[PDB]
């Protein structure tokens, strides 16, 4: 009964135990620091009207989508600026959005519980709607792309799921969070996913299966943000505890943890760099701090923001780090 | 030479406090993106054209004083004598264009909100700087060496002058903020603190009506040849008005928290 | 019943080792360190932001 | 689908207007043109307004005999012509065009209308003739008097195939992107002076003529046109 | 510098922004109220009279547009969306009168009604309270007194003075009186005079918070 789940938990908290032999602090401290990280504003987007919640790069490096609650998403082109896109929302309660990895469609939800999937190369010159995926019984955190037919779905409803855009259902639930799962990352390879939720746990799903692959736990508070390492093999979480972490898919428990006395706010976005040395993780106390990622030194300091600092991306050649904050500007730096 | 040295001290130092806290107010509503309201636009324009008064009247005066002498040249002193005017009949309707701002966002403020706009107050910045222009220039069409001071040809001239440049906006400002006080209290009595409202109002028609009253009494009791004024009550009086110049933009936007977070990130790069 | 079925899955997969864990990350962390735009200011000439 | 009418018999230094009807796309967000073909000569810019009407190009030879206007609540683009010219008789092809970051300029044009009546970027195409074969490649030569890779990395140069008796339609915008809905059996290529467009497996529907234009800046002018049989 | 494309799109850009600015200026002209209450506290009377997830309830009043956003549909956790509605004007709270007397939820709204008038984000969003279910209630206080939901009570057993000590506890619930004010009213099973409260209440705090950018309040 419950008391033989108590005992698999003991046995593999012990295994875990075991396993860690060593500490990535003490392995890792022998290589050189990375220094002072200095990042100038070297784009302002302006032309939300209200607060952002979520934004998403698309896979060119260039072009941005990005969501508040105005009632519309805009697509910007970082390099120039430009506003490629406005698509008005039939719902503007939005608080996620994602840019297909092929470039032709964008996703966004919020508390509507629905993805709305809209297509931007259509014949008629106007973005439409191409889908509305519902089924989701509860306000929507994290819809991602997985190509241009699949889409995995993070929400309130305590439950991820992945749907087939194509007919419009899902076509796997994953199931096993006890509070609401607050954000996604896809594998790079994209064949397992880390879902970060409200009960202080993260669990590592296998989207072909459906079965929780792993979970860890570690964090005091509700999980807001999670991204996996550029590896692969790992995956940084952000809470409500004023504590990033990284934990291993391998090693199935946490390396590092990355937290200082001064940092009393919760972390509302994490990011990695493209050599996964950087840990981009922006905060509720109207910035965003850069870690290094193998010594959990801040290696800088990211202001310019007003409000919070909501979503946080990084472009997929590591070029610039674009963060959305509640004040309604996005900052490319 | 000493109260003399004491005197330009003074007068230097409030003339830099007036250019730094016009420029802060300046700065800070130009970088900070939460104030950018018509309302703030008026208020930005106020502190324009009091920036305009410190750094292109004060030091005038100041050196005009001391030296007792004016080289610069009879056109100079005219242009001097026509630009002072200009610019603080426009510093003083815009007080008075900022008591309307506040009348109708008070008393009218469900459909003053939708039809307020940018538009409309630059309109009203065009009105008070139009209203300035007429009040002044017209002595430098018709009425144009050691010492050169205000010229008393007409008293109708004179009258007008101060009538429509002092008098016209202390009983619109005054009309006005009664007008709020009254209706301050249909939120205190009829919905259920009138001592903060009240202090603040008082206030602000304390420092309206102690600053520009005594220049313009002694302007009508010396254009109307009733007594005789000196130099240090003449100058003094005069400088009465670059005190307010100085108090004005504190008192128009300390009372605001928004100003206030703007000052305080403009405060800490 | 459901959850301890989960745990019984969870409690029979391959461990490994926090040091080769570490060794692993740090190695992709040096291996990649040079095409990292962030970590090593990029020359305005290339820089597609200016 | 763009619809063209108001042309045929005209006196010359007489006055024609010439309407375009759309349906079936967004015209306000879209960018409208109005090139003109000679009965024999090859593909001619002659108009350009932008969206909302807020910006409108003529071509040089006949600026400011021309007036080119919008009516998105009525989704029609007008053409009014004041003292034609002998000349000016052509087939005039409506033209949509939006820009933004990866749009395809000059994708659909409409059927064109005839009308009878009694420092500019310019580019060689002299291949004037090709013969050709069913299933054999084929190569077409475009040059440019200045270099059109602009310094943002774009080379504005497209390829326009109009079969006998049809429409030109696009084929390849900025010398290497394909249209939505072309055979991959085309591609572009070459540098920022001479070009490149070349057919592998070439097949029946492949006979016409082929034009480069220019997009870099206005006037934008075509190739004479390469025929293909 | 910039080619004709380049140029047509910036052109483009500046033409979505002249759209987003006039949207956002209708936007701005709205008045967003955030409908909050129990199941069965009457808030599907209240949008009834005035006409999955989120419900949005659209309706003019005086010249007034107003956008009622209902989350009933929404079972999570209240903290993790609470913050999406900073910008509401008003919170209009219904609870109702026949809850005293079936079973413990008199405690729910008691609690919930705390924890929204204790939450950072609407430490100055006036709440506009609504008692519904108020004529069962003249008549069922009788058979059931209001010492049995609360033994606590002193006082004659009439509607009316029922009525004033439950909008004297619900302002008791109250910490930031200073800042913000609950304005309580009373049903009485009508629709026009409802929303002329409403109105009423949301044009006050219009001009309260004009009064705070004057500096007055
Ligand atoms: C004479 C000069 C030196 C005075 C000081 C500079 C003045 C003119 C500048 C500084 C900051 C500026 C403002 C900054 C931002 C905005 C918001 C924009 O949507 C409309 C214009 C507006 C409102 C500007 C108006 C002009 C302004 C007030
Ligand atoms: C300095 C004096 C002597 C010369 C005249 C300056 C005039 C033209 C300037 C000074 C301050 C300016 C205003 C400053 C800020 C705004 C807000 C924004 O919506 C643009 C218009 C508006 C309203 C400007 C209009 C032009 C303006 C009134
Ligand atoms: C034109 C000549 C006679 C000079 C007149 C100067 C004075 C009397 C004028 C100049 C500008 C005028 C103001 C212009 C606009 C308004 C707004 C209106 O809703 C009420 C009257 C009011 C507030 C006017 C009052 C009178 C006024 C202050
Ligand atoms: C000759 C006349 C102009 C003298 C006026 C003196 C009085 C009215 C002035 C001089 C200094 C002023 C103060 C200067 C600074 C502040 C701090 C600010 O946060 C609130 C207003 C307040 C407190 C001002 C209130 C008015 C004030 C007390
Ligand atoms: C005290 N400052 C400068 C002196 C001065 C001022 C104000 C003034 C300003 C507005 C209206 C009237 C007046 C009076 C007046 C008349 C003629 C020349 C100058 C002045």
């Amino acid at each position: 009964l419950r008391q033989e789940a108590e005992q698999l938990k003991n046995q593999i908290r012990d295994a875990r135990k075991a396993c860690a032999d060593a500490t990535l602090s003490q392995i890792t401290n022998n290589i050189d620091p990375v220094g002072r990280i200095q990042m100038r504003t070297r784009r302002t987007l302006r032309g939300h009207l209200a607060k952002i919640y979520a934004m998403h790069w698309g896979t060119d490096s260039r072009l941005l989508v990005s969501a508040s609650q105005d009632g519309k998403l805009i697509i910007w082109d970082s390099y120039t600026t430009n506003k490629v896109h406005a698509i008005p929302l039939r719902s503007s309660w939005v608080m996620t959005c994602a840019y297909a990895p092929s470039g032709n469609y964008v996703a966004c939800g919020g508390l509507d519980n629905i993805c709305s999937i809209y297509n931007l190369k259509t014949r008629e010159g106007n973005v439409r709607v191409s889908r509305e995926l519902a089924g989701h019984t509860g306000y929507l955190s994290c819809c991602r792309f997985l190509d241009d037919n699949q889409i995995v779905t993070s929400s309130g409803d305590t439950t991820c799921a992945l749907w087939d855009i194509e007919t419009g259902q899902q076509t796997t639930t994953f199931t096993g969070h006890t509070g609401d799962v607050m954000s996604l990352s896809l594998a790079p390879d994209t064949r397992l996913f880390v879902s970060g939720a409200c009960d202080a746990s993260a669990k590592l799903w296998d989207v072909r299966e459906g079965m929780c692959r792993q979970t860890f736990t570690g964090h005091e508070s509700d999980i807001n943000a999670i991204c996996f390492f550029p590896n692969g093999n790992a995956f940084a979480t952000g809470s409500d505890d004023a504590t990033c972490r990284l934990f291993d898919l391998r090693a199935d428990q946490e390396l590092m943890t990355y937290s200082h006395d001064n940092i009393i706010c919760g972390i509302t976005s994490v990011s990695f760099s493209k050599s996964g040395r950087l840990l981009l993780a922006g905060y509720d106390d109207f910035n965003c701090n850069v870690w290094d990622a193998l010594k959990a030194d801040r290696a800088g300091v990211l202001a310019g923001h007003d409000n919070r600092v909501s979503c946080l991306g990084v472009t997929d050649d590591g070029m610039a780090v674009a963060t959305g904050s509640w004040d309604s500007f996005l900052k490319i730096w | 030479i000493t109260e003399k040295m004491l005197i330009c001290m003074t007068l230097v130092v409030i003339t830099t406090l007036t250019t730094l806290l016009n420029l802060a107010v300046i700065m800070a509503i130009g970088t900070t993106k939460k104030l950018h309201q018509p309302a703030n636009y008026l208020i930005c324009s106020l502190a324009v054209t009091d920036l305009l008064v410190a750094v292109l009247v004060m030091p005038l005066s100041i050196i005009y004083i001391v030296m007792d002498r004016w080289k610069l040249g009879y056109f100079l002193c005219e242009v001097w004598l026509s630009v002072d005017m200009t610019c603080c009949t426009c510093s003083i309707w815009h007080l008075c264009v900022i008591a309307l701002d506040r009348y109708w966002a008070i008393t009218n403020a469900i459909e003053y909100a939708r039809k307020r706009t940018a538009k409309r107050a630059a309109l009203m910045i065009l009105t008070v700087w139009t209203i300035s222009i007429f009040i002044s220039m017209p002595p430098l069409f018709w009425r144009s060496p050691s010492q050169c001071t205000i010229q008393h040809d007409h008293v109708i001239y004179t009258i007008y002058s101060t009538l429509g440049a002092f008098y016209i906006p202390l009983t619109l400002i005054l009309i006005l903020y009664y007008r709020i006080y009254h209706a301050a209290k249909s939120l205190y009595q009829k919905r259920g603190r009138e001592r903060k409202a009240a202090r603040i109002l008082g206030l602000i028609l304390g420092a309206f009506i102690l600053s520009w009253l005594p220049f313009f009494i002694k302007e009508l009791i010396v254009g109307l040849s009733i007594y005789t004024v000196s130099s240090e009550v003449a100058d003094f009086l005069t400088w009465l008005g670059y005190v307010n110049s100085l108090i004005n933009p504190l008192l128009y936007t300390s009372f605001n928290e928004d100003f206030k977070l703007a000052f305080k990130k403009l405060i800490r790069c | 019943r459901k959850l301890v079925e989960q745990l019984k899955m969870e409690a029979n997969i391959d461990r490994i080792k926090v040091s080769k864990a570490a060794a692993d990350l740090m190695a992709y962390c040096e291996a990649h360190a040079k095409e990292d735009p962030l970590l090593t200011p990029v020359p305005a000439s290339e820089n597609p932001f200016r | 689908q763009l619809v063209e009418s108001g042309g045929g018999l005209v006196q010359p230094g007489g006055s024609r207007k010439l309407s375009c009807s759309a349906s079936g796309f967004a015209f306000s967000s879209f960018g409208m043109h109005w090139v003109r073909q000679a009965p024999e000569k090859g593909l001619e810019w002659v108009a350009y307004i932008s969206s909302g009407s807020g910006t409108i190009y003529y071509a040089d030879t006949v600026k400011g005999r021309f007036t080119i206007s919008r009516d998105d609540p009525k989704n029609t683009l007008f053409l009014q012509m004041t003292s034609l010219r002998s000349e000016d008789t052509a087939m005039y092809y409506c033209v949509r065009s939006i820009y933004y970051y990866g749009s395809s300029p000059f994708d659909f044009w409409g059927q064109g209308t005839t009308l009878t009546v009694s420092s500019d970027i310019v580019m060689t195409q002299a291949t004037s003739s090709v013969p050709v074969t069913p299933g054999e490649s084929v190569s077409i030569s475009c040059r440019s008097s200045k270099s059109l890779l602009h310094s943002n990395g774009n080379t504005y140069l497209y390829w326009f195939l109009q079969r006998p008796g049809q429409s030109p339609q696009l084929l390849i915008y900025r010398m290497s992107n394909l249209a939505s809905g072309v055979p991959d059996r085309f591609s572009g290529s070459g540098s920022g002076t001479a070009f490149t467009l070349t057919i592998s497996r070439l097949e029946a529907e492949d006979v016409g003529v082929y034009y480069c234009m220019q997009h870099l800046e206005y006037p934008l002018t075509f190739g004479a046109g390469t025929k293909l049989e | 510098t910039l080619s004709a494309e380049d140029k047509a799109a910036v052109e483009r850009s500046k033409m979505i922004d002249r759209n987003l600015r006039e949207d956002g200026e209708k936007a701005a002209r709205e008045v967003k109220l955030l409908l909050l209450g129990a199941g069965e506290s009457g808030k599907s009377t209240i949008v009834k009279q005035m006409k999955t997830g989120i419900v949005e309830t659209h309706f003019t009043f005086k010249d007034l547009h107003f956008k009622m956003f209902d989350v009933g549909g929404q079972r999570s956790e209240r903290k993790k969306w609470i913050h999406c509605f900073e910008g509401v004007t008003a919170i209009i709270f219904c609870v109702a009168l026949s809850d005293y007397d079936l079973v413990n939820r008199m405690h729910e709204s008691m609690k919930l009604f705390d924890s929204i008038c204790n939450n950072k984000w609407f430490t100055d969003t006036s709440i506009i309270l609504f008692l519904n279910k108020k004529d069962l209630f003249e008549e069922k206080i009788k058979k059931s007194p209001l010492t049995i939901c609360y033994p606590e009570y002193a006082g004659s057993n009439t509607y009316e003075e029922a009525a004033a000590y439950i909008q004297c506890q619900f302002e008791d619930l109250n910490k930031r009186k200073d800042t913000k004010e609950i304005y309580t009213h009373f049903t009485c099973a009508t629709d026009t005079k409802n929303v002329q409260f409403v109105f009423d209440a949301v044009t006050d705090v219009i001009i309260k918070n004009n009064l705070k950018d004057c500096g007055l309040f």
